[PDB]
């Protein structure tokens, strides 16, 4: 039964546990992980910023990354909070692109669906995309931000 | 050493 399992795995019961954004690398150089935030302290907790994530080639980023110079240890970074949305924070030392668009380092930008973030900037052949994903089930939850307190 | 970049911020000129 695993065998089936297994394929069926993928399409049986979605991801979604307490997921915020999935980042996928379409360039093929990171493997994909997945995000997550606890809706209780999001919803309990309404104050700046809930959870926040660091990528880079930093092992102890959120994200870790393959090992290109082009990056920093912590090459970018996502915040989850405000109300009901998702926002990117760009903390590279040579800078994090959305779709070939620049943004400001440190700086936070409202999330796009399947938004992609380009880094290591300069060369041609020394550039990696990755693509986030996010979860639309979480988004459910958010969307409503109300406490399931019916019985 | 020499220098070992461990980030390069673009010599942009």
């Amino acid at each position: 039964a695993t065998q089936r399992f297994l394929i069926e795995k993928f399409s049986q019961e979605q991801i979604g546990e307490n997921i915020v954004c999935r980042v996928i690398c379409t360039t093929g150089q990171i493997p994909i992980r997945d995000l997550s935030a606890d809706i209780s302290q999001v919803l309990k907790e309404k104050r700046s910023i809930k959870k926040v994530w660091t990528f880079g080639r930093n092992p102890a980023c959120d994200y870790h990354l393959g090992n290109i110079s082009r990056l920093s240890n912590k090459h970018f970074q996502i915040l989850l909070g405000e109300d009901g949305n998702l926002l990117l924070n760009d903390i590279s030392t040579n800078g994090t692109w959305l779709n070939g668009q620049k943004v400001e380092k440190n700086s936070n930008q409202l999330l796009s669906q399947g938004d992609e973030i380009t880094v290591g900037v300069g060369v041609e052949s020394d550039i990696l995309s990755l693509v986030i994903f996010i979860n639309d089930k979480f988004k459910q939850c958010l969307e409503q931000n109300k406490v399931d307190r019916i019985r | 050493k020499k220098m070992t970049f461990q980030t390069p911020t673009d010599p942009l000129e």
